């Protein structure tokens, strides 16, 4: 029925501008109130501003940390919203949702101008503020011993470190190992670089005759990286 | 603004009932969302008494006083998520706010302690005049943990980078801790520690540099 | 600011039905072009679904309206009828309203709704206007009104 479709977000440096779209359809979008919301990595949702009909004059109202520097409009054409970001901060990153918004008043217990509520999302669109540079990473190799070995099987893998932007892959024995593969999710440090690590449990048995090799590819740098994983013996 | 319990543990099947407080709310309902990892928010409930179709009736919403509730009368496990709260920031105002969200946690399976493997600096690494510890946290359930660093047993803040929690397709929880040194910070020690703390239990792993 | 002109009173003769009613009162709104020409239609359509019945205690009062997409320009247009007829109850009770007295709302947005709902509900509790309502002629009903509607709009 409704569906509604972000895009634009990206990589953007500080201080830098970005522009939103969101397409509508499924509903009378001319007459319809839209709302940005944006939820920063780890945080909740935050009203952005949201953009009234033509009987309000298609007036805007905003959150005071973005007042100033983004502008909301929107394109009744073709059933376009739009958000225009200028002088971007590290703190706008995040995931930006457009939201068909509803009123609601209570004739006997309301109190104008009423509430607003959001009956409709989009799925997002991501938007990263950053100051680094693309790199590719260095890849280390994460050698099994007897500290990563418990009864019967033991822990390999890889250290992908300081690269820049996601995302990276990272397959064993150029895909022929998929089995107790686990590539955990990266870490953002604090320097604005990614790390992350790719484990896998095999027999500890085979340790001595068996090859493991992880395969490393940073397709924004294009980067691509084959780490044997050697044995530590003890 | 708008204040929410951070966190709300609910078992299996039980009620709970989350709250949203703020002045505002004395003259303005609240609209209640659902959040979880990767999806749209859902709407579950706004003004008075207002439910869309489509969500389960086990979702209901009140107000009283300066205060807004959502009920959920038997939690599903599929309930465990971000729970929001929205209404206008001030009396009368034409803005609009959410409150902080609070995780309710579901508590669907039996608890389940974290499985830790601690890697110390590989000899590349080394070699690259780097060092960087590596302690990967997988397997536990509820989804939280704290991670500590000791060298030999002093703690270590400086050079700690740790992951949020992440949903296996086991339905468990992984995490990673990272502590960069430098190799002469490696070689002073005796040992570093990687413990980590799981509904108040801990598991630690430790690595000697000087050890196989 | 609210229109609201003399030709927008008028008293209601036995035997009118509520889409007479709501016909009625439209009718100088739409012949001023403060409505479209279909409002009458769209505030009869939004009285089944979110019916305006108030049952307040001289006599009930209906406040009928449809959304603010199909006013041109803020109006209100007021119905005295002869005998009461009945609106469903605005807050989903059981018991239909016997009403005596019709405001018809035409407000073009969102904000100025909210603000005429709000300066209604404060209006209806003057049990002695109400009264006052139903034997006063057209002339005074719309000084009174006119006066009122020009003290919301001063502050």
């Amino acid at each position: 029925e409704v569906q509604l479709v972000e895009s634009g977000g990206g990589l953007v440096k500080p201080g830098g501008s970005l522009r939103l779209s969101c397409s509508a359809s499924g509903f009378d979008f001319d007459n319809a109130w839209m709302t940005w919301v944006r939820q920063p990595p780890g945080k909740g949702l935050e009203w952005v501003g949201r953009i009234t009909g033509p009987g309000e004059g298609w007036s805007v109202d905003y959150a005071a940390p973005v007042e100033g520097r983004f502008t909301i409009s929107r394109l009744n054409s073709i059933n376009f919203l739009y958000l225009e970001m200028n002088n971007l901060r590290m703190e706008d990153s995040g995931l930006y949702f457009c939201a068909r918004t509803g009123k609601y008043y209570d004739f006997w217990s309301g109190y104008p101008p009423g509430e607003e509520y959001f009956q409709d999302w989009g799925r997002g669109t991501l938007v990263t503020v950053s100051s680094a540079s693309t790199k590719g990473p260095s890849v280390f190799p994460l050698a099994p011993s007897s500290k990563s070995t418990s009864g019967g099987t033991a822990a390999l893998g890889c250290l992908v470190k300081d690269y820049f932007p996601e995302p990276v892959t990272v397959s064993w024995n150029s895909g022929a190992l998929t089995s107790g593969v686990h590539t955990f999710p990266a870490v953002l440090q604090s320097s604005g670089l990614y790390s992350l690590s790719s484990v896998v449990t095999v027999p500890s048995s085979s340790l001595g005759t068996q090859t493991y090799i992880c395969n490393v590819n940073h397709k924004p740098s294009n980067t691509k990286v084959d780490k044997r994983v050697e044995p530590k013996s003890c | 603004e708008l204040t929410q319990e951070t966190g709300v543990s609910v078992a299996l099947g039980q009620t709970v009932t989350i709250t949203c407080q703020g002045d505002s709310l004395r003259s303005h309902y609240a609209s209640w969302y659902q959040k979880k990892p990767g999806q749209a928010p859902i709407l579950l409930f706004y003004g008075k008494n207002n439910r869309p179709s489509g969500v389960p009736d086990r979702f209901s919403g009140s107000a009283s006083g300066n205060t807004a509730s959502l009920t959920i009368s038997g939690a599903q496990a599929e309930d465990d998520a971000e729970y929001y709260c929205s209404s206008r920031d001030k009396s009368g105002s034409r803005l609009s706010v959410f409150g902080g969200g609070t995780k309710l946690t579901v508590l669907s399976q039996p608890k389940a302690a974290p499985s830790v493997t601690l890697f110390p600096p590989s000899s590349e690494e080394l070699q690259a005049n780097k060092a960087t510890l590596v302690c990967l946290i997988s397997d536990f359930y509820p989804g939280a943990v704290t991670v500590a660093w000791k060298a030999d047993s002093s703690p270590v803040k400086a050079g700690v980078e740790t992951t949020t929690p992440s949903k296996q397709s086991n339905n468990k929880y992984a995490a990673s801790s990272y502590l960069s040194l430098t190799p002469e910070q490696w070689k002073s020690h005796r040992s570093y520690s990687c413990q980590v703390t799981h509904e108040g239990s801990t598991v630690e792993k430790t690595v000697a540099p000087t050890e196989c | 600011g609210i229109h609201f002109r003399r030709h927008y009173v008028r008293h209601l003769p036995k035997e009118v039905s509520q889409n007479d009613i709501i016909k009625a009162l439209a009718s100088p709104l739409i012949n001023d072009g403060m409505v479209v020409s279909d409002f009458a239609d769209h505030v009869i359509t939004r009285e089944q679904n979110f019916p305006t019945g108030l049952p307040v205690e001289p006599v009930g009062v209906a406040i009928p309206h449809t959304d603010s997409k199909y006013v041109r320009q803020n109006a209100i247009s007021v119905g005295i009828l002869a005998e009461p007829v009945n609106f469903e109850d605005a807050g989903g009770e059981p018991d239909p309203v016997p009403v005596r007295v019709v405001f018809m709302l035409a407000l073009g947005n969102w904000f100025d709704i909210t603000n005429v709902l709000w300066w209604i509900k404060a209006v209806i509790q003057d049990e002695d206007f109400m009264q006052q309502l139903l034997v006063m002629n057209d002339d005074e009903i719309y000084q009174s009104i006119y006066t009122r509607i020009s003290e919301l709009e001063h502050h």
